[PDB]
């Protein structure tokens, strides 16, 4: 029903200026206080900013003051999010939300901007199976090795999210301009080979988007 | 504008355990006070508002009390899944202040973890490349070490170590160790082992395969 739709991902440079977007659906913006959310990597949240797309009053944190500026569409139901010189403090995650008078009640699934000079390159997606049954148990651990891309992030799922269970997806380390991350999902024997586990992943910032069948 | 402080920082507490995370603010912020909860890579979901109120589908075992300046989120009989981070936010003056968060990990039994080690994968090989994955699933406490050996304790440089979240469902953690060579010198050696050192045990897993891959 409702959802608020955010740019998911994007490679910027020291520098540059950027705009973010979040469409809503499924409800009007004019009538609720839209607010912009960031949070650094290994950090805590932080309060930017809100405006009235009604009658467009914008309230900010002072410390974006001249380096944040919020507009909104009510006719395309659009709340945005430029920022301006920026440097490396604003890599982070950035999300928007709605107000409903009580708390945030919708949030958007966030966009990761990166700001670097580094080039965008695509994963390389590799499987890993076992030289015979991995017998550290009856259940059978297969995986999936996502390396060297750039930048943030990737979206690993199993046999398109139908295989949740016994899934371990590894954070993503840095070396050097290319990231690495991994996952493994733990089945029974008797389900592998004789059913399909495949592997899917996602890198927005490449359009790149692999299956890989173990 | 209005500084917010959380206290504690990060805490363990076992199942069924009460736990009590505190809230100041610089100034009477007039009871307008949430809490948020973050689970990992998720936009946050809101617990309670106005100091005291449950918002949307939260358990009865979460309540929250404070007045004036002084705040706090109580969960009564801890569950497996209220590992997350929590975050108390005023919007009693503008601009609105989250407080610095506060970690909980579930205290548990310690547990053995079980180790996997695989190859090179094909696919990669036929581009130079030559990656060696060492999985160590569902260990507690999170306090391991892995060393790898090329070939006697001639151990050595280029690894890439990552450490999951701990678990919702069993409260354990895993980890990834992988080994990063050139086709080149992956051939030139005959044995890799990664070990692990776990006190769960006073003797080491040393997991190994000889390459011999003709």
């Amino acid at each position: 029903e409702i959802q608020l739709q955010q740019s998911g991902a994007e490679l910027v440079r020291p520098g540059a200026l950027v705009k973010l977007s979040c469409k809503a659906s499924g409800f009007n913006i004019k009538d609720y206080y839209m607010h912009w959310v960031k949070q650094r990597p290994e950090q805590g949240l932080e309060w930017i900013g809100l405006i009235d797309p009604e009658n467009g009053n914008t309230i900010y944190d002072p410390k974006f003051q001249g380096k944040a500026s919020i507009t909104a569409d009510t006719s395309s139901n659009t709340a945005y999010l430029q920022l301006s010189s920026l440097t490396s403090e604003d890599t982070a995650v950035y999300y928007c939300a709605r107000d409903n008078s009580y708390y945030f009640d919708y949030w958007g699934q966030g966009t990761t901007l990166t700001v670097s000079s580094a080039k965008t390159t695509p994963p390389s997606v590799y499987p890993l199976a076992p030289g015979s049954a991995a017998q550290t148990n009856s259940m059978v651990t297969l995986g999936c090795l996502v390396k060297g891309y750039f930048p943030e992030p990737v979206t690993v799922t199993w046999n398109s999210g139908s295989l949740s269970s016994g899934v371990h997806t590894f954070p993503a380390v840095l070396q050097s301009d290319l990231y690495t991350l991994s996952s493994s999902v733990t089945v029974p024997s008797s389900t592998w080979p004789s059913e399909t586990v495949t592997c899917n992943v996602a890198h927005p910032a490449s359009s790149t988007k692999v299956d890989k069948k173990i | 504008d209005i500084k917010m402080t959380q206290s504690p920082s990060s805490m363990y507490a076992s199942l069924g355990e009460r736990v009590t995370i505190t809230c100041k603010a610089s100034q009477d912020i007039r009871k307008y006070l949430n809490w948020y909860q973050q689970k990992p890579w998720k936009s946050p979901k809101t617990l309670i508002y106005y100091a005291t109120s449950l918002a949307d589908g939260v358990p009865s075992r979460f309540s929250g009390s404070g007045s004036g300046q002084d705040y706090s989120l109580t969960i009564s009989s801890l569950e497996s899944d209220d590992t997350a981070t929590y975050y108390c936010l005023q919007h009693g003056e503008s601009p609105y202040t989250f407080g610095g968060g506060t970690k909980l990990e579930i205290n548990r039994a310690d547990a053995a973890p079980t180790v996997s080690i695989f190859p090179p994968s094909s696919e990669q090989l036929t581009s130079g490349g030559a990656s060696v994955v060492c999985f160590l699933n569902n260990f507690y406490p999170k306090d391991i070490n892995v060393k790898w050996k090329i070939d006697g304790s001639e151990r050595q440089n280029g690894v890439l170590n990552s450490w999951t979240d701990q678990d919702s469902k069993d409260s354990t953690y895993s980890m990834s160790s992988t080994l990063t060579l050139t086709k080149d010198e992956y051939e030139r050696h005959n044995s890799y082992t990664c070990e692990a050192t776990h006190k769960t045990s006073t003797s080491p897993i040393v997991k190994s395969f000889n390459r011999n891959e003709c």
